[PDB]
C-alpha cells in the first residue's frame, strides 16, 4: 500500500508532500526519512495510502508529472533445490547442462560453472527436491563426455535434510 | 429484536412458528445481553453482564448490526435506555447510575457515511485510531470509545428508567428511575450555565457544613455542633459517599441541597455568609424552584 | 514522618483521647506535615497515652504538647487519617546526631 | 455541550433493615415516660414511629443521612431518654439522640468514634453490633479479622472508653447475638467459621469481657456441625 | 536503605490490618481467594445486591442467601454441599 | 485553572532529569485530590498517560512523589479506569515490573477494597471457583 | 535483536506464505514449522417460510432455489 | 513451561502474547488477564537499561511555549525571557473564565495512549492540524511557487486524469474543465468535493462574574 | 574557564564555534551532542573533550562521513591583480597552480529558479569565480587538435585550450 518517491528537494517539508499527494488520494501516512546527524532529508520518501488501488493510481498519475524546484519527482512501486556436481568435462556448456537436467527437473535458474582446486564443478537449481532425487539417482557417478561426473547436494552440512524436504515441499505447494 | 446469550437475533412472524429474519454475532468480549434498547429503529445499545454497552446500527442489505463504539470501563448493567441518538443512560448491579456520550469524531463519520461502508469498504479513519488498533487490539478493537458523561452513586439497584418529554407540563424533560428496594428519583437536566453555578455553590455549602460548624467551634473556643460529624450526623463526606465506585462528574445532588430548607434560621444565615451572592431567601427560592416549576 | 525515614509510627487502634503538639510543631498534619487547612482531631491508642508521655508532642515526642493535632484535609481525603495511631516512637538519627554534635 | 444533571429522591427506599425499641423523646406531654416507641432505618433512610395508641403512627422523617447505616440499636443506660447507638459506613460509631429542637424533631449527634476506613469492607468492625442489655458497653465486630468493644459511661457529658480488641485473623464471624447479664460481666456469643480450612468447620464461641482486668476473654469454644445457622441467648433459668 | 526497611514494615502492618495485600510473589490461588472474599462481602453487605441475589436465587429468606455467601468464603463449603 | 497547566506539566513529566518528574507529580497530587469529581477527568487521563512509565524509576524522593501522584489520580479517574493500566504487569515474568506494580496495587487496595470489586479481571474460566452468583440475572 | 527483526522480513514471510500460513503479526512468536500449523488451524441459518407454512425450517438459499423452480 | 504456540491458542487476541510471556510463573492466567478487555500493557521501557530517558531523543526538545490564550495576555512582551507590570485584573480574570472557559489543549491523550521515550506530541498535533487544513482541490501559494503553477491554471496532472479518470478515493471531487466548470476555477481552488440538542442543551451560557 | 566563548542553546537555530558540539539544552546543563553526555561544569566538559569516549565518537563520525557525500570560436581574456594584495601571501601554497575552467550546467544553483544553459566557469584561489553563458550547443569543440600527448593536467579542456601568462597574470581561454 506504500509507494516510493524520489528526486526530492531536501528543502521540501513533510507538510508540502502531504499537501501535494492528498490531491491524488487520501494518504494514511508519510515516512520521509531524515538524517538525524545533519537534520537533512535524503531526497526520497515512502507514502503509504489506505489501499492498493489508490497507490497504483497515484503511481500512474504523479510519475514525472510535477517539478518541485525544477526537480521532476519520481513515483515508483515497491529456497529451492540446489545440487553440487564435481568432475565435469570442459566440453560441457551451461546450455548442455540445461538440456541434461531438464528431463530430470524443471530449472528455476541456470546452473553455475566454477573451477575448484582446474576442477570443473557446478550448481544446478531445481524447482523440486524429488526431481533432484531423480537427477541424483540416475546421474550420480556417471560418465558423460568421456568424464565421470559426481552429483550430490550443495552445502549450505548440505541440503536434503528432513525439514528441507518439508519446507521445499510446501514452497512448491 | 431478541438477544440470545452471546448473539442477537431478529425474528419475524410466520405461521406454524416464528422464524429468524436476521442473525448477528457479537464481538468477543460480550457474553450475555442483559438489556438493550433502540433509537428509532436506526440504532442499538446493547448491555452485558460484566462489560458495559456497545452501540450498533441496523445495516440493510447487510442484514446485520455493526458495532461502532465501545466503553472503556467494566460496568455491570441492569437496565439501559437511549436518552438521545448519541447518549445513553444505564444503571448498575452495584448502584451506579451513569450516562455515556458517543464522541463527535465518531458522529461526523456516522452522519456522513452509509452503514454498509462500516463493515467492509473504506471509511478513511484518522491515522491515530488505526495506530490504536494495532497498538491496543483488546481495548480499541471496536473503534473510538465512549466518553463518560455523567456518573452518580445511588445505593439502590435501578430496575427501570423512564424518560419523559415533560413532567406535568414542565419545560425541562426529566428522567425518572425506580430501583430495586423501591424508590423513585429524577435526573433533571439544568438548562443554563448560571443555574448549575448557583446549585453548585449550594451543594458546596451544604457539603462541608459539618466541617464549617466544627472549625468555627474550635476557632471560637481559642478566642472568646461539638462533634466532628455534627451536621452530617455521620462520618461520610458528600463527595466520598456519592463517588464510591467512581467520581461523580456533572450530576449535582439535589437531595443534599434540599436539607438546607430544614435547618434553623441561624444555621442557614450562618452558612450563607460564605457567599458574596444573594441572601438566604433567594437560596430557598432556588431550591424550591425545581419541585414547583420543573415537575 | 514524611521527610525523615528512620522514624517509626505506632499504628494501633485510635483511642478516645486527642494527641497534642508542641508550640514548635504546632499546626501540622502528623502524616504529610502540611500547615494548611486542618480537618479533624487526631486520636491515639491507650499505649500511647498512659503517663507523662501523653503530654509530649506527637511528632517530636520531646517537648511538651499544648494544642490538639489535626489531620489536614488531603490526608482525610486519601483516608490516611484512619490508618491508626499516628504517634512517632523513636526519635530518629537527626535529633540524636544534633544532640551529640553540639555536646 | 455537556449534560448537567440534578438528582432527586421523590420517594425514599422502603425496605427496613433496622429497628430499635427505646423511648426517645417526650412529645406533647409535660411529663411522660413509656418504653413504647420505635425507630427504623434503611441504609440511608431513617424514620421514627410511635405506639401505645394501639396503632403505629409516624412522628418524624429525619434529614437525608448520606451514608450506609450498617447497624442500629437502642442502648439504655442507667441514670433520661434513650438514644440510638448507630454504626454505619465511614467506620464511625455514631451515638445519636433524636431531639425536639426549634419547631420540629432533629437528629443530634453525641459521640462518633473513628473505626477502620471509610467504605463498606470486610475488615471494617461493623455489620455486627449489639449492646449489653444494661447499657454498659457497645460491642462491634466485622467479618474475618477484628472485634471491638467500647465501654460506655455517662456523666455530665457522655463518655466512651477506649476500645477493647480481639483479633482472630482467619475467623469470619456470623450471628453475633449477645447474652444478657445481671451486672456480673458482659458476655457474648458468635458463630465463627474459619476462612482457611481444608474442611468446613463452624464453631460457636463464647467471650466474656472481664471488667476487672479490662480485656475480652475467649472462654468456651465448641465445634458444631457445618449446618449451623444462628444463636440466641436464654436470660436466666433460675 | 532505611526507607525500604520502613516499606517492609508498613507492608507487614497493612497486610495484617487489611488482610490481603500482594507483596511481590503471590500465588494465583492466594490472590483469587482475596478476590473471592471481597466479592462475596460486597454481595452480602449492600442490601441492594443482597436483594438481587436473593430474588434471583429464589431462596425462601434473605438470611439464607446471606449465610450462603458467608459460608462460601470457606474452601470446604463446596465439598460440604456435595455431601448432601 | 487546570486546562492551562496540563501543557506545563506536559513538559515537566517529559523532561530528562529526575527532579522535574518528581516535583511535577507533587503538583498532580494537590491538583487531582481536590479537583476530583469536578468533571474534567479527560486531562487526568492525559496526566496519567504521562506518569505510568515513571513507575520503574528508582531514588526514594522521586518514587514516593510519583506513587502519591498515582494515588491522587486514582480518585480523579476512579478505581477501575485507573486499574486498567495495572492488571497487565501485576503478575508478569520479570520479578521487577511485578515488584513495581504490586506496590501501586497495594496502595490502591488500601484506598479501595469494595470499590475495586466490580473491576477485577475474572471470568468463570479465568479462575477455578469464580462466584456463581455474579452471573445471575433477574 | 536481529532475530526479532527476522520475523518481519521478505524471506520468512515467503516461508510462512509458501507454507500456506498467511504471514502477519499474530504469527510472530515462533520458529518451528510444526506449531505454526496448529496456530493457523486455530485461526481458521435463517428460516424463510415456504408458503405452505412448513418452510419454517427452510433455509434462505433453499427458498431461493424454490424461487427458481417456482 | 508451555510453548507460546500452545499459549497463543488459549487467547482470543493471540497477537499480544510475547516470547517472555511463556516464562511467567502463571502463564495461563497472565495470558487471560493481558488479553482481557480493557487492560493496558505495562510500559515497554522495562528490559532497557537506559533509565527510561536517554538524551538522544531529549537533546532537541523545545524549552516551552505558553498557550495562545495566555500569550494573548501580552506578558511575553512585558517580561523578557529568552535567551510595574501594569496588567488589568479585569482582563486577566476575563481570560481564564469568560474568554477561556471552554478552551482545552489541542491534543491531550486518549485512554489507551502511553508515552514512550521517542514519542513526541509536537509532531502529531502538527499532523492533525495538517490533515485539517490541507484539502484536495486546493494548493497553497507557496507550493504553487514551488510548482510554478500560477492561479487559474490547471495542475500538470490534469491531463493524465483526462485520460485515466478522476481520483479513485475521490468520487465527489470536482475538477475544472472535466467534471466541473472551467470558469469557476479561480485563485488557488481548481477542485472541490461536492457530495439534536442532545437532551441537555444548556440554552444559556453564563460565566461566573468577577464584579 | 569557558575562555569567554558563548555556547548557544540547542534550540537557537544556528560566529563559528570552537568545538561544534557542546551546547546548553533547554535546561541549564551542558551537553555533548555526539556522546549524548550531560556535564555540570565547564571543567567536566574539558575533561569530556580530553576523554577517550569522545575521541571514539569523533572517529566514528569521521568514518560515517567518509562513506557518503573552419568555424567560429570564443576567446576570453581575464586579467588579475597587479601585485597589489598578493604581496602578503607567498608560501608556495598552490601558488604554482594556474586558474582553472569548468563547464557547469545551470541545473544546480543557490536559488534554483530558471535553468537550461551552460556556463564556462573560471576560478582562482583568492579571486571570485566567473561564468559565461553558452547558448550554442557546441562552438570551437575541436577534433584532435594536437597529436595525443597525455598530461591530463585537470582535463582535456584545460590543456587543450587555455593559456596562463603567469608573468603578467593574464588567463586566456579559447
Ligand atoms: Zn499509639
Ligand atoms: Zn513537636
Ligand atoms: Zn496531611
Ligand atoms: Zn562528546
Amino acid at each position: 500500500n506504500t509507494v516510493y518517491v524520489g528526486n526530492i528537494d531536501p528543502r521540501i517539508t513533510k507538510e508540502q508532500l502531504y499537501e501535494l499527494f492528498i490531491q491524488i488520494n487520501p494518504v494514511l501516512r508519510i515516512k520521509y526519512p531524515k538524517d538525524k546527524v545533519l537534520q537533512a532529508y535524503q531526497g526520497y520518501a515512502f507514502i503509504e495510502f489506505y489501499n492498493q488501488g489508490d497507490a497504483q493510481y497515484a503511481i500512474k498519475i504523479m510519475n514525472n508529472t510535477v517539478r518541485l524546484y525544477d526537480r521532476l519527482i519520481k513515483v515508483r512501486q515497491v529456497p529451492i533445490a540446489k545440487l553440487f556436481i564435481k568432475n565435469l568435462a570442459d566440453s560441457i556448456d551451461s546450455d548442455q547442462l540445461v538440456k541434461i537436467f531438464n528431463k530430470f527437473g524443471k530449472l528455476i535458474r541456470e546452473p553455475e560453472i566454477f573451477y575448484l582446486s582446474k576442477l570443473k564443478c557446478a550448481y544446478v537449481y531445481f524447482e523440486d527436491f524429488e526431481k533432484a532425487d531423480l537427477a541424483i539417482k540416475s546421474l550420480n557417478n556417471q560418465l558423460v563426455a568421456n568424464n565421470r561426473i559426481t552429483v550430490d547436494y550443495a552445502f549450505k552440512n548440505g541440503k536434503g535434510n528432513a525439514k528441507y524436504g518439508d519446507d521445499v515441499d510446501r514452497l512448491l505447494n | 429484536l431478541t438477544a440470545m446469550g452471546s448473539t442477537i437475533v431478529l425474528y419475524g412472524l410466520g405461521k406454524k412458528q416464528l422464524l429468524r429474519r436476521s442473525v448477528t454475532q457479537t464481538p468477543v468480549s460480550i457474553t450475555k445481553i442483559v438489556s438493550m434498547h433502540q433509537w428509532n429503529y436506526e440504532r442499538l445499545a446493547v448491555g452485558d453482564i460484566h462489560e458495559s454497552v456497545t452501540l450498533f446500527i441496523w445495516d440493510p442489505a447487510g442484514n446485520v448490526f455493526i458495532p461502532y463504539v465501545d466503553d472503556s470501563v467494566k460496568r455491570h448493567v441492569t437496565v439501559l435506555k437511549f436518552l438521545d441518538e448519541a447518549t445513553v443512560i444505564g444503571a448498575d448491579r452495584y448502584g451506579n447510575a451513569w450516562t455515556l456520550r458517543s464522541p463527535p469524531e465518531c458522529e461526523k463519520i456516522m452522519s456522513n457515511h452509509d452503514p454498509s461502508e462500516l463493515s467492509n469498504g473504506a471509511i478513511k479513519y484518522p491515522l491515530d485510531v488505526i495506530t490504536l488498533q494495532q497498538k491496543l487490539p483488546n481495548t480499541y478493537d471496536c473503534k473510538f470509545k465512549f466518553q463518560l458523561l455523567n456518573h452518580f452513586f445511588v445505593n439502590d439497584i435501578i430496575t427501570d428508567f423512564h424518560i419523559l418529554d415533560s413532567l406535568s407540563n414542565s419545560d425541562r424533560p426529566g428522567c425518572i428511575y425506580m430501583g430495586l428496594q423501591g424508590t423513585v428519583g429524577c435526573f433533571i437536566p439544568l438548562l443554563s450555565k448560571g443555574n448549575v453555578f448557583m446549585m453548585g455553590n449550594i451543594e458546596n455549602i451544604m457539603a462541608e457544613a459539618d466541617d464549617t460548624f466544627y472549625l468555627d467551634y474550635e476557632s471560637r473556643k481559642k478566642n472568646n455542633i461539638i462533634c466532628e460529624g455534627s451536621c452530617s450526623i455521620l462520618g461520610r463526606d458528600h463527595q466520598e459517599y456519592r463517588s464510591y465506585y467512581a467520581p461523580v462528574r456533572k450530576v449535582i445532588d439535589g437531595d443534599l441541597c434540599e436539607n438546607f430548607l430544614r435547618l434553623s434560621l441561624n444555621e442557614q444565615e450562618f452558612l450563607a455568609k460564605n457567599l458574596k451572592s444573594v441572601q438566604v431567601e433567594d437560596i430557598i427560592q432556588t431550591i424550591n424552584e425545581v419541585r414547583t416549576n420543573y415537575m | 514522618s514524611r521527610h525523615q525515614f528512620d522514624l517509626i509510627m505506632c499504628l494501633k487502634q485510635p483511642g478516645v483521647q486527642t494527641g497534642l503538639l508542641c508550640e514548635k510543631c504546632d499546626g501540622k498534619c502528623p502524616i504529610c506535615d502540611s500547615y494548611v487547612r486542618p480537618k479533624r482531631k487526631v486520636r491515639v491508642c491507650e499505649n500511647c497515652s498512659f503517663g507523662k508521655q501523653a503530654k509530649n508532642c506527637i511528632i517530636c515526642n520531646l517537648n511538651v504538647g499544648v494544642n490538639d493535632a489535626f489531620y489536614c484535609w488531603e490526608c482525610c481525603r486519601l483516608g490516611k487519617d484512619k490508618d491508626g495511631c499516628p504517634r512517632i516512637l523513636n526519635l530518629g538519627s537527626n535529633r540524636l546526631d544534633r544532640h551529640f554534635e553540639k555536646k | 455541550d455537556e449534560l448537567y444533571l440534578y438528582h432527586l429522591t421523590l420517594k425514599k427506599q422502603t425496605n427496613f433493615v433496622h429497628s430499635c425499641i427505646g423511648h426517645f423523646v417526650d412529645l406533647e406531654a409535660g411529663s411522660k415516660r413509656e418504653q413504647s416507641q420505635l425507630c427504623v432505618a434503611t441504609e440511608t433512610h431513617l424514620e421514627l414511629y410511635d405506639t401505645a395508641d394501639g396503632e403505629l403512627k409516624l412522628i418524624a422523617k429525619f434529614q437525608n443521612l448520606f451514608a450506609t447505616i450498617t447497624s442500629m440499636k437502642s442502648l439504655d443506660l442507667p441514670h433520661w431518654p434513650t438514644f440510638l447507638a448507630l454504626t454505619s459506613d465511614s467506620g464511625n460509631l455514631s451515638i445519636v439522640q433524636i431531639i425536639m429542637h426549634a419547631g420540629a424533631l432533629r437528629l443530634k449527634t453525641l459521640v462518633n468514634q473513628p473505626l477502620t476506613r471509610t467504605t463498606l469492607r470486610r475488615v471494617s468492625p461493623i455489620s455486627y453490633m449489639e449492646i449489653d442489655p444494661n447499657g454498659r458497653c457497645i460491642i462491634l465486630s466485622s467479618v474475618e479479622q477484628n472485634k471491638l468493644c467500647f465501654l460506655v459511661d455517662y456523666a455530665q457529658k457522655l463518655r466512651i472508653s477506649s476500645p477493647l480488641e480481639i483479633i482472630r485473623p482467619h475467623m469470619v464471624t456470623l450471628d453475633m447475638a449477645v447474652v444478657d447479664v445481671n451486672f456480673n460481666n458482659p458476655c457474648f456469643v458468635t458463630l465463627e467459621i474459619d476462612n482457611a480450612a481444608t474442611q468446613l468447620s463452624v464453631h460457636l464461641i463464647f467471650y466474656v469481657l472481664e471488667l476487672g482486668l479490662n480485656h475480652i476473654v475467649k472462654k468456651a469454644d465448641y465445634l458444631v456441625n457445618p449446618s449451623a445457622n444462628f444463636v440466641l441467648s436464654l436470660p436466666d433459668l433460675s | 536503605m532505611a526507607e525500604k526497611q520502613r516499606q517492609l514494615k508498613l507492608q507487614k502492618i497493612y497486610k495484617q490490618k487489611y488482610i490481603g495485600l500482594g507483596d511481590e510473589s503471590t500465588t494465583r490461588e492466594q490472590w483469587q481467594r482475596n478476590v473471592r472474599n471481597d466479592t462475596l462481602n460486597t454481595l452480602q453487605g449492600h442490601s441492594a445486591s443482597l436483594e438481587y441475589v436473593s430474588l434471583s436465587r429464589g431462596d425462601l429468606s434473605i438470611r439464607d442467601t446471606r449465610i450462603h455467601l458467608l459460608k462460601s468464603m470457606s474452601p470446604g463449603y463446596k465439598a460440604y454441599l456435595r455431601e448432601e | 485553572y487546570i486546562y492551562f497547566i496540563t501543557p506545563l506539566l506536559e513538559d515537566a513529566l517529559t523532561d530528562r532529569d529526575l527532579v522535574h518528574r518528581q516535583t511535577a507529580s507533587n503538583v498532580i497530587t494537590h491538583l487531582a485530590l481536590n479537583c476530583s469529581g469536578t468533571g474534567h477527568e479527560d486531562a487526568f487521563i492525559h496526566l496519567m498517560n504521562l506518569l505510568i512509565p515513571n513507575i520503574f524509576e528508582t531514588s526514594p524522593h522521586a518514587i514516593m512523589r510519583i506513587l502519591e501522584g498515582l494515588e491522587a489520580l486514582s480518585q480523579a479517574l476512579g478505581p477501575g479506569l485507573f486499574m486498567n493500566y495495572i492488571w497487565a504487569g501485576l503478575f508478569h515474568p520479570a520479578k521487577n515490573v511485578r515488584k513495581a506494580f504490586w506496590r501501586v496495587y497495594n496502595n490502591m487496595y488500601v484506598m479501595y477494597q469494595d470499590a475495586m470489586v466490580p473491576f477485577y479481571p475474572v471470568t468463570p474460566d479465568n479462575n477455578e471457583e469464580y462466584i456463581e452468583e455474579l452471573d445471575l440475572v433477574l | 535483536r536481529t532475530f526479532e527483526r527476522h520475523f518481519n522480513e521478505e524471506r520468512h514471510i515467503y516461508h510462512l506464505r509458501c507454507l500456506g500460513i498467511e504471514p502477519s503479526s499474530v504469527f510472530k512468536g515462533i520458529t518451528k514449522i510444526k506449531e505454526a500449523q496448529e496456530l493457523w488451524k486455530n485461526m481458521q441459518e435463517l428460516e424463510l417460510e415456504e408458503e405452505d407454512e412448513e418452510g419454517n425450517v427452510m433455509s434462505k438459499k433453499v427458498y431461493d432455489e424454490l424461487k427458481k423452480q417456482g | 513451561k508451555p510453548s507460546l504456540s500452545q499459549l497463543k491458542s488459549q487467547v482470543p487476541y493471540p497477537q499480544i502474547i510475547e516470547w517472555y510471556d511463556c516464562d511467567a510463573r502463571y502463564p495461563g492466567l497472565l495470558a487471560s488477564i493481558k488479553c482481557t478487555k480493557n487492560v493496558i500493557p505495562v510500559p515497554s521501557h522495562w528490559q532497557s537499561k537506559k533509565e527510561y530517558l536517554s538524551g538522544r531523543s531529549l537533546l532537541g526538545k523545545r524549552p516551552f511555549e505558553l498557550p495562545d490564550i495566555i500569550k494573548k495576555t501580552n506578558i511575553e512582551q512585558m517580561r523578557s525571557t529568552l535567551p510595574a507590570l501594569d496588567l488589568d485584573y479585569k482582563k486577566l480574570h476575563d481570560v481564564f473564565f469568560k474568554i477561556g472557559a471552554n478552551w482545552k489543549p489541542d491534543h491531550l491523550l486518549c485512554f489507551g495512549d502511553v508515552y514512550y521515550e521517542n514519542r513526541n506530541l509536537f509532531e502529531e498535533t502538527n499532523w492533525k492540524r495538517m490533515v485539517d487544513h490541507k484539502r484536495p482541490g486546493r494548493i497553497s501559494q507557496e507550493l504553487r511557487a514551488i510548482m510554478n503553477l500560477p492561479e487559474g491554471q490547471l495542475p500538470p496532472w490534469c491531463m493524465k486524469m483526462k485520460d485515466i479518470g478522476l481520483p479513485t478515493g475521490y468520487p465527489d471531487l470536482k475538477i475544472a474543465g472535466l467534471n466541473w466548470d472551467i470558469t469557476n476555477l479561480k485563485g488557488d481552488v481548481y477542485g472541490k468535493i461536492i457530495p439534536r440538542n442532545y437532551f441537555g442543551a444548556l440554552i444559556s451560557f453564563e460565566t461566573p462574574e468577577f464584579e | 574557564l569557558s575562555k569567554g566563548e558563548n555556547v548557544p542553546y540547542t534550540f537557537q537555530d544556528e560566529q563559528v564555534r570552537s568545538n561544534p558540539y557542546i551546547y546548553k539544552n533547554h535546561s541549564g546543563k551542558l551537553v555533548c551532542k555526539l556522546c549524548n553526555t550531560m556535564h555540570m561544569s565547564w571543567s567536566s566538559v574539558e575533561r569530556h573533550l580530553g576523554g577517550k569516549k569522545h575521541g571514539l565518537n569523533v572517529l566514528r563520525r569521521g568514518i560515517s562521513i567518509e562513506k557518503s557525500s573552419g568555424s567560429v570560436g570564443l576567446a576570453i581574456q581575464v586579467n588579475y591583480s597587479s601585485e597589489v594584495k598578493e604581496n602578503s601571501v607567498d608560501s608556495d601554497d598552490k601558488a604554482k597552480v594556474p586558474p582553472l575552467i569548468r563547464i557547469v550546467s545551470g541545473l544546480e544553483l543557490s536559488d534554483t529558479k530558471q535553468k537550461g544553459k551552460k556556463f564556462l566557469v573560471i576560478a582562482y584561489e583568492p579571486f571570485e569565480n566567473i561564468a559565461i553563458e553558452l547558448p550554442p550547443n557546441e562552438i570551437l569543440f575541436s577534433e584532435n587538435n594536437d597529436m595525443d600527448n597525455n598530461n591530463d593536467g585537470v582535463d582535456e579542456l584545460n590543456k587543450k585550450c587555455t593559456f596562463w601568462d603567469a608573468i603578467s597574470k593574464l588567463y586566456y581561454v579559447q
